RNA sequence: GGAUAGUGGCCUACCAUGGUUUCAACGGGUAACGGGGAAUAAGGGUUCGAUUCCGGAGAGGGAGCCUGAGAAACGGCUACCACAUCCAAGGAAGGCAGCAGGCGCGCAAAUUACCCAAUCCUAAUUCAGGGAGGUAGUGACAAUAAAUAACGAUACAGGGCCCAUUCGGGUCUUGUAAUUGGAAUGAGUACAAUGUAAAUACCUUAACGAGGAACAAUUGGAGGGCAAGUCUGGUGCCAGCAGCC
């Protein structure tokens, strides 16, 4: 094998990647409250049972 | 030095973590109990554990060996107290197949709801965390007490609390103070 | 105050010591920090004694306010309480006064120091004074 | 019989016959040799510091085509040589030349990791600043 | 027979040639003080035990000895070895594996704090002393409980039942809001008392202390094992990721 090769490339896409801001939003709930939250977009909310019960499908 | 302090651990996690069979069960336990972490049933399932254990390790022993009645009765009684165990089923094998909620029902997060005052679980979770709640005599603010079926009765709101008078209320006070001085 | 109610639990006799011994229960609705110092006169018109023979310690409050508990000496007479109650917990009444004394690490120096030195030692201050002058 | 014997009065049989087999064991090879003491440049610990010598261009296993970017790095407890990777996109950029540098081993408990031919450790931090907050720049590598 | 407080090759003189060993002697290694115990275990087991209790050893390495009931003592002494301090160079003084603290070594471990009030010990002794011990400081080593939000009214989206009067109200639900409101209180300040040897905190409690831009929960992962994207932009066997594939 080689030992040798490029290592002035090194960190090329890294530091090539347009640079993207998060986003404000409001905060979740922390604790026992994302309990209740989580609760009710899975058991008694149907949104999503397109034909599996599917959690995060992608847009279609 | 001085003798060493004695702590044990009282919760176990489950050996397979991404299960769904068990996964979406979590949730429904804590789902409309109010609890804001599995450890919450972890914590439940342990002794739930320990009872089931000592319990096969006396149905192994001869019957009317003293030791089987004596830690028999004790543990067929404590339980009763609690009350996650009916009076009728008193015969040392309906306790190994008692429920995994059945614990979880006796705690004062749902008392407080089964009782009237709360409306919700999640309401109640509120109320006895913020120091409104006497089980007895004397300010509790622990969601897990199980209630001994001698208490419930006695669970009201403290005295030296809002919703029981003896005060108005913290911030029901300052809100009347701009009244008065805005009458001016 | 409102409905103070001092109370006293497991009184016991001991006349070992010339005393009563008593757990002070303290019922004290819409009220806190029923400050031991008052507990004293309220403890002593009760056994009828006097105030300074009455002492009391303890008093952790329960979960939530409006109850207490501690420990409550009352004695025959101020001489005996005197000769048995410590000498910490009586400056805390003013019968005695703080003892004026240099902190334990300035303690142990001038000992140390002492143990060089045999004898008074006025003869050693005037032969180093005799030795300094030359 | 099964092989073994069965006598009531051949436990010594028995115990010495587990004995001798047991050295086939792996584990129980190099924890009675105690390999790890005398050999596996560490001396049986799960980190240890070194300066960095140099960087390495390292080339890929197959199937794959790529340089991994690694160190030389001699120890400072014992003066052993070792090659260390750096993992993240572009970290070789934060350990430059004769930074005091800390490694660890990759997980395979004393074997190489991927595609990486002959590397068994990676490091963890350079000049003690934690490398990891360096790459979602969170801290700043000493001046010095 | 000597010696010991005593038995004994413990030592001495003489005598005999014995004693241990494949049922593992003797020798070598131990990142070996031994136990009470710890981790994980259907049952059998495996691994660990420097370390809060018991026993043993040591005071830098050996040796020797005074005093004393008790030491081969080391915060007792003498010598050598290795370190090592102060000197107006003639000499003198040392052992922190005690408590703090420092330097080194390392992946790796805290204050040169307060007090004898509690535990108990020593003395001529109720009183004095005790870095033994206790208190406080640092401390995400491990553990226990448990906040980070709760509830109304208006606008949407559902199933039975009153009418069986076009599809009209829907009295009742369970959720969706860049809609609005009252309440509830804790972290954090704090008079005060409580607490304590004196304090700091805990438990109480005047008073001050929520409406989001706020008082804002992280750590990881999303092809499979192993739930959780066939979304968007960039990269183009490069960068990189990837315990295994
Ligand atoms: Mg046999
Ligand atoms: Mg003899
Ligand atoms: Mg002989
Ligand atoms: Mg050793
Ligand atoms: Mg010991
Ligand atoms: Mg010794
Ligand atoms: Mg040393
Ligand atoms: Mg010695
Ligand atoms: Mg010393
Ligand atoms: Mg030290
Ligand atoms: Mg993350
Ligand atoms: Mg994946
Ligand atoms: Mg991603
Ligand atoms: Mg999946
Ligand atoms: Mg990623």
């Amino acid at each position: 094998a080689k030992v040798h090769g490029s290592l002035a490339r090194a960190g090329k896409v890294k530091s090539q990647t347009p640079k993207v801001e998060k986003t404000e939003k409001p905060k979740k709930p922390k604790g026992r409250a994302y309990k209740r939250l989580l609760y009710t977009r899975r058991f008694v909310n149907v949104t999503l049972v397109n034909g599996k019960r599917r959690m995060n499908p992608g847009p279609s | 030095p001085r003798a060493p302090r004695t702590y044990s651990k009282t919760y176990s996690t489950p050996k397979r973590p991404y299960e769904s069979s068990r996964l979406d069960a979590e949730l429904k336990l804590a789902g409309e109990f109010g609890l804001k972490n599995k450890k919450e049933i972890y914590r439940i399932s342990f002794q739930l554990s320990k009872i089931r254990r000592a319990a096969r390790d006396l149905l192994t022993r001869d019957e009317k060996d003293p030791k089987r009645l004596f830690e028999g009765n004790a543990l067929i009684r404590r339980l009763v107290r609690v009350g996650v165990l009916s009076e009728d089923k008193k015969k040392l094998d309906y306790v190994l197949a008692l429920k995994v909620e059945d614990f979880l029902e006796r705690r004062l997060q749902t008392q407080v709801y089964k009782l009237g005052l709360a409306k919700s679980v999640h309401h109640a979770r509120v109320l006895i965390t913020q120091r409104h709640i006497a089980v007895g005599k004397q300010i509790v603010n622990i969601p897990s007490f199980m209630v001994r079926l001698d208490s419930e009765k006695h669970i009201d709101f403290a005295p030296t609390s809002p919703f029981g008078g003896a005060r108005p209320g913290r911030v029901a006070r300052r809100n009347a103070a701009r009244k008065a001085e805005a009458s001016g | 105050s409102d409905a103070v109610t001092i109370r006293t639990r497991k009184v016991i006799s001991n006349p070992l010591l010339a005393r009563k011994q008593f757990v002070v229960d303290v019922l004290h609705p819409n009220r806190a920090n029923v400050s031991k110092d008052e507990l004293r006169e309220k403890l002593a018109e009760v056994y009828k004694a006097e105030k300074d023979a009455v002492s009391v310690f303890g008093f952790r409050t329960q979960f939530g306010g409006g109850k207490s508990v501690g420990f409550g000496l009352v004695y025959n007479s101020v001489a005996e309480a005197k000769k048995f109650e410590p000498t910490y917990r009586l400056v805390r009444y003013g019968l005695a006064e703080k003892v004026e004394k240099a902190s334990r690490q300035q303690r142990k120096q001038k000992k140390n120091r002492d143990k060089k030195i045999f004898g008074t030692g006025k003869r050693l201050a005037k032969k180093v004074a005799r030795r300094n002058a030359d | 019989g099964k092989g073994k014997p069965r006598g009531l009065n051949s436990a010594r049989k028995l115990r010495v016959h587990r004995r001798n087999n047991r050295w086939a064991e792996n584990n129980y090879k190099k924890r009675l040799l105690g390999t790890a003491f005398k050999s596996s440049p560490f001396g049986g610990s799960s980190h240890a510091k070194g300066i960095v010598l140099e960087k390495l261009g390292i080339e890929s296993k197959q199937p794959n085509s790529a340089i991994r970017k690694c160190v030389r790095v001699q120890l400072i407890k014992n003066g052993k040589k070792v090659t260390a990777f750096v993992p993240n996109d572009g970290c070789l950029n934060f350990v430059d030349e004769n930074d005091e540098v800390l490694l660890a081993g990759f997980g395979r408990k004393g074997k190489a990791k991927g595609d990486i031919p002959g590397v068994r450790f990676k490091v963890v931090k350079v000049s003690g600043v934690s490398l990891l907050a360096l790459w979602k720049e969170k801290k700043e590598k000493p001046r010095s």
